[PDB]
């Protein structure tokens, strides 16, 4: 109990997690409890020696009053609740996911809409924690974390030991620690830095490594928490998404001292007035010229979307009451969100078409991953309905959209094997997916099916449910329309590109040609499959059929994959032949 | 949430990142090639990327023959699937030799894989007595090993109640076959033996390792010859030195005055320490193996009188001699031990480039229980004798007249002084020297510089503190005289210096990867700071001489300092 994995401990924690000291703040560590055996990355401190002060009663009743408040912020579940002698570790979940690690975890993820979301759920807790007055807070990435909605929970703990970039495919750096500090790189006040002191201490004097060389602390005087403030440190935060890289050099801060910097912005629709104006407002003087959050949510680029993100935003606080039940979320939200939808980019008939032209109601609703990472968690067979249902909710992802998406589904067939007939859902599911007409971005697309079907296929030995089989060979064809989907992509290489003699038009086909014979590999691999399927009349042990006289059922439905196979009429005829045989003898 | 939502991330990043890259081999096509040799040539530091690493697992022939590119196709993987193990051990063979250097990032915790561990072995084949300069760093490196001890446990304490995998027959095969790297690096080993009861307490693994230097003792001295039995004798021998340091506890117990302690000791050393001197057959050296004790000296015995007891005491060897020896007891050392050590491995290096510093690397080592001994010195340690002399030139006349100040010419004493000068810079660049003063600067009057307080390090000091070059107020009198020929001598040494030193030291950025393991103070917050700081301290992303210019406007700025 006391100790754990350090005899630096005092109850059961799982792991010492990163430690770090500020330039403008002391030290600061972070610790992953198993309280309950639950592992969660609470803050670290000693109360001992912290006694001298104590202040923090304020800062506790601070924490109360913001605590109460369960928005798209983040409150901690006993964080000012958790202070003691040895250990004042204010109480957390296990986050070490800082911001912009997350986005280089997921470019994947990193998209149009994703970002303008992200960004706008910040908003909305900016605006709201200024008017339950928190005003002049610092900001950086280690003050969040991405959670299973997608929400970008905002705290109050702008250092995090634990924060960096995260899974960057271009890349052969260094390390990159205290970047531009003493510490993780921040977010500059030019009231606090070039007019007193970038320091939060009061003081009468000018030291340079941590910073106060700017003014005498203003002869004795305190902090002086201001909307201008907040503004300033938001304007840093933001470009380092924008550029995917901060913002944050000397010769910039010397600059930014001056009132006026060496910008060279990086991104079309960050020098889009849209998004470029909002961001000179911050930038020419915060307190000098104006920049309101309230100006920025009036004018949004469009209008459209502040409006969408408040009338859901109504959800997104069912969504915070969620953390009571998820189940009974999955399928009461199906009836909610039938009307969700009906609202929401409706269908009369709840079946988006997937490519309604340039989308006919302007649908890109990165939203249903939001959802998806939610009803990842396990539950209930109530998840089977709902998944058809998005079956037929065949909502426009892209085919890479939808291949994004395409995670899970298989993943759930495997993760619900267990149920033999999840096999039944998924086959409609994919059967969808197929009969969907897109475009493969990449040639290598194509095979991953061609390594996914066989693995999911042995899982079809372990039990087969007939179901699945029987929309096989029909949608075998639209396994040759996923090749249809790959020779497009063999249109785009093509468009890449710009008899009697021996010409040379054969190269232009002969690539085709091995891609044909690897085809035929998997007109070969199934040939194997088919081929024991065919001699299996039953799954055969012991002198035993488990009776896939079932065979004559899926044989109607062959005809489709038939074709395929079909000119080694020797070796099909053989095998059919063995077959008749014994039928001739005991079917009837 | 840390459920299916984790997991199925992980997939969609396995599919195509996986299954796309490894197939049937052969040699990469485009002049992208030509691009990424140059990309692959970034430096250890430079860790690789999300699509990078994808890249190598697609252009495998040239990595294969690129005998030492291996590595960095070995950072970007990792054993996850028996498929990738597969296809990692049929490469193995496959790859054209791995550098002896590069085997030394392999063996780090991050590649838990015997294999990888056992093959890396063979890279770095060659049993030398090499392996005793890199006994300077290494033990941080070992600290990496605290889990194949409890497998080789089910072996090794059993048993006894070249090409091989092993460690530890690769230990024995290459440390048995030199007495020093025998019993020298085990006194080393007592150092950790000290304090083990910690590790056993906090850990439990030590105690493993303590059964693991008994089956080490148990393997050696089972080799059954007297080779083996004589080297585990003298240990013994050395262990009476324990006892030694246990009777020095007791008589600095009863000091006095500074004159009243050393009468104590000289006393007490006169009749106990003449007699076990002299009593001991011929046990080795603390500076040497080789040289062995045959008598101690209590007559000019003597001591710093400081709290830390460091002694001054001459000792009548084998050989004749009355070699010069100082013990410090009572104090975990290990500070200095590293540092020196350390110090020692960058003066390989730096001797291999043809510039020596003059430093006085003076070896240091524990015989048991924490006790401890090192070479002794020689000193003029303060500004004072600078100031007992005339001026920095009338120093140098009054002691060697060959030099007679700026009227003579010094030749080597100059010669020593300026190149020695140029080295101890860069020694303070480097490794962030604090706590300089007038009285920490032993000025030998040979040419031989001794800047001296290295215990302060990584800039620990209040606020204001020692710069990375090496000068001051006193050396500016003489050094703006003579500043058009020892300025530049100075100013075009250091410069050639460093030019050579980004050559090579990319190899420390491995033994630092390693040696990064060990106690110093306070390092639960310094190291991913650390390695960044060091890159950019030497701006090894700048290959820039203009940064020496940089430099030299600081060194304009220090004799400015009055008024900069």
């Amino acid at each position: 109990q006391i100790l754990s994995v350090e005899s630096y401990f005092s109850d059961i924690h799982d792991f010492e997690y990163d430690k770090s000291l500020g330039s403008t703040r002391f030290f600061k560590v972070a610790r992953a409890k198993h309280r309950e055996g639950l592992v969660v990355v609470k803050v670290f401190a000693i109360q001992d020696p912290t006694l001298p002060l104590t202040s923090y009663k304020q800062e506790l009743e601070e924490l109360k009053i913001r605590l109460n408040s369960a928005q798209n912020c983040l409150p901690f579940q006993k964080a000012s609740e958790k202070a003691s002698e040895k250990a004042a570790m204010l109480f957390r979940q296990y986050v070490r996911d800082n911001l912009y690690d997350r986005i280089s975890t997921r470019p994947f993820l990193n998209n149009i809409e994703k970002r303008w979301i992200a960004f706008q759920i910040l908003t909305a807790v900016d605006q709201a924690h200024k008017s339950g007055v928190r005003h002049g807070d610092i900001k950086t990435e280690n003050v969040m974390v991405t959670s299973w909605n997608w929400v970008l929970l905002t705290d109050f703990a702008s250092f995090k030991p634990t924060y960096l970039p995260e899974d960057n495919p271009a890349d052969f750096n260094y390390f990159f620690d205290t970047s531009r500090r003493r510490t993780c790189y921040i977010a500059p006040e030019r009231f606090v830095d070039g007019g007193m002191f970038a320091t939060e201490l009061e003081y009468m004097r000018d030291p340079s490594t941590p910073l106060v060389d700017l003014n005498s602390n203003q002869r004795t005087r305190g902090e002086l928490k201001r909307a201008m403030d907040i503004f300033s440190a938001g304007c840093v935060i933001a470009e380092l998404f924008t550029e995917g890289v901060p913002l944050f050099d000397l010769s910039q801060l010397l600059a930014y001292r001056n009132g006026h910097f060496f910008p060279e912005q990086v991104l079309n629709k960050i020098e889009d007035h849209s998004i470029r104006e909002l961001v000179t407002q911050m930038i020419h003087r915060e307190p000098d010229k104006r920049l309101e959050a309230e100006d920025y949510l009036k004018q949004q680029r469009g209008n459209a979307f502040p409006e969408i993100f408040y009338t859901f935003l109504q959800p997104y606080m069912a969504q915070f009451a969620k953390e009571t039940f998820l189940s009974a979320d999955e399928r009461i939200l199906v009836i909610r969100k039938d009307l969700g939808n009906i609202i929401h980019n409706l269908c009369g008939h709840d079946l988006p078409e997937k490519a309604e032209g340039e989308p006919k109601e302007n649908g890109l609703v990165i939203l249903v991953s939001v959802i998806t990472s939610c009803l990842q968690t396990l539950k209930y067979c109530d998840s089977k309905l709902a998944a058809l249902e998005l079956i037929l909710h065949l909502a426009p992802r892209l085919s890479v959209e939808i291949l994004l998406d395409r995670i899970t589904p298989y993943l759930l067939h495997f993760s619900n094997d267990s149920v033999p007939r999840v096999r039944a859902e998924a086959l409609r599911t994919l059967t969808k997916v197929l009969a969907l007409v897109k475009e493969v971005p990449r040639n290598d697309i194509n095979i991953y099916p061609e390594y996914i079907l066989p693995g999911i296929a042995h899982l079809a030995q372990d039990d087969a449910t007939i179901v699945r089989l029987a929309y096989a060979e029909n949608i075998a064809l639209l396994a040759e329309t996923a090749l249809r989907f790959l020779e497009l992509v063999q249109l785009k290489n093509l468009n890449m590109e710009n008899h009697p003699n021996g010409n040379y038009d054969t190269e232009l086909q002969a690539l085709h040609e091995m891609v044909q014979q690897k085809v035929v590999t998997l007109l070969s691999d199934p040939e194997n499959i088919v081929k024991q399927t065919l001699m299996e009349n039953g799954i055969t042990r012991l002198c035993v059929f488990f009776g896939r006289q079932k065979a004559n059922d899926v044989l109607l439905s062959h005809m489709i994959t038939f074709l395929n196979d079909k000119n080694d009429w020797h070796l099909r005829g053989a095998f059919f032949d063995s077959i008749v045989g014994v039928a001739a003898y005991v079917g009837w | 949430s840390m459920e299916n939502l984790v997991e199925s991330k992980h997939h969609k990043l396995a599919r195509s990142l996986r299954s796309g890259p490894s197939d049937h081999d052969l040699k990469p096509n485009a002049a992208t090639r030509d691009q990424l040799n140059i990309i692959v040539s970034y430096p250890p530091t430079k860790q690789l990327t999300y699509e990078e690493q994808d890249l190598v697992w697609k252009f495998r022939y040239y990595l294969t023959n690129q005998e030492k590119a291996l590595t960095k196709f070995l950072k970007c993987v990792n054993w996850d699937l028996p498929q990738e193990a597969k296809q990692a051990l049929e490469l193995l063979g496959k790859w054209k030799p791995m550098d002896v250097e590069d085997s030394l990032e392999l063996l780090s915790s991050h590649y838990t894989n015997p294999t990888v561990r056992r093959y890396a072995v063979a890279r770095l084949r060659q049993a030398d007595d090499e392996d005793l300069l890199m006994y300077l760093l290494q033990l941080v490196q070992a600290l990496k090993y605290e889990n194949f001890d409890d497998i080789k446990n089910g072996l090794e304490p059993t048993k006894k109640d070249n090409l091989e995998q092993d460690l530890c027959t690769f230990l024995i095969s290459r440390a048995c076959k030199n007495s020093t790297l025998a019993n020298y690096l085990y006194w080393y080993v007592i150092v950790e033996c000290e304090d083990q009861d910690t590790q056993q307490r906090d850990p439990k693994t030590h105690e493993m390792y303590l059964n693991v230097m008994r089956r080490f003792s148990q393997a050696l001295l089972k080799g059954d010859k007297s080779v083996r039995v004589m080297r585990s004798l003298l240990a013994a021998q050395q262990t009476f030195v324990d006892r030694l340091v246990h009777l020095m506890k007791a008589v600095q117990r009863e000091s006095g005055n500074r004159k009243k302690k050393n009468e104590r000791l000289q006393a007490l050393l006169g009749d106990n320490e003449k007699m076990n001197l002299s009593d001991v057959e011929l046990i080795p050296l603390p500076l040497e193996p080789q040289v062995k004790i045959r008598g101690i000296i209590p007559e000019t015995a003597t001591l710093f009188k400081s709290a830390l007891m460091p002694a001054q005491l001459f000792f009548k060897t084998e050989d004749g001699g009355k070699y010069p020896v100082i013990f410090k007891h009572g104090d975990d050392l290990r500070q200095d031990q590293l540092i020196l050590q350390i110090i020692s491995l960058m003066d390989k290096l730096l001797r291999k480039e043809n510039l020596d510093l003059k430093l006085t690397p003076y070896k240091v080592l524990a015989t048991s229980t924490k006790h401890g001994f090192m070479q002794f010195i020689q000193s003029v340690p303060v500004a004072e004798v600078l100031d007992t002399e005339g001026s920095i030139q009338n120093f140098f006349r009054k002691y060697a007249p060959s030099e007679n100040g700026p009227n003579g010419i010094s030749a080597e004493v100059m010669d020593t002084y300026v190149k020695s000068c140029a080295g101890y810079c860069v020694i303070t660049y480097i490794l962030g020297v604090g706590d300089r003063h007038l009285d920490n600067l032993l000025l030998t009057k040979t040419g031989k510089l001794f800047h001296i307080d290295f215990g302060y390090i990584l800039g620990r000091d209040p606020k204001p503190l020692p710069p990375p070059m090496k000068l001051n107020k006193e050396m500016v009198e003489g050094m703006g005289g003579t500043q058009s020929e020892q300025y530049q001598e100075f100013r075009k040494q250091c410069y050639t210096a460093f030019l050579h030193l980004r050559r090579y030291s990319n190899l420390i950025l491995n033994l630092f990867s390693l040696m990064v393991d060990a106690n110093i103070p306070d390092i639960a917050l310094e190291p991913d700071k650390t390695v960044k700081k060091v890159q950019d301290k030497f701006r090894l992303d700048l290959s820039d001489e203009e940064a020496v210019h940089y430099m030299q406007s600081l060194i304009d700025e220090s004799v400015h300092a009055l008024f900069a």
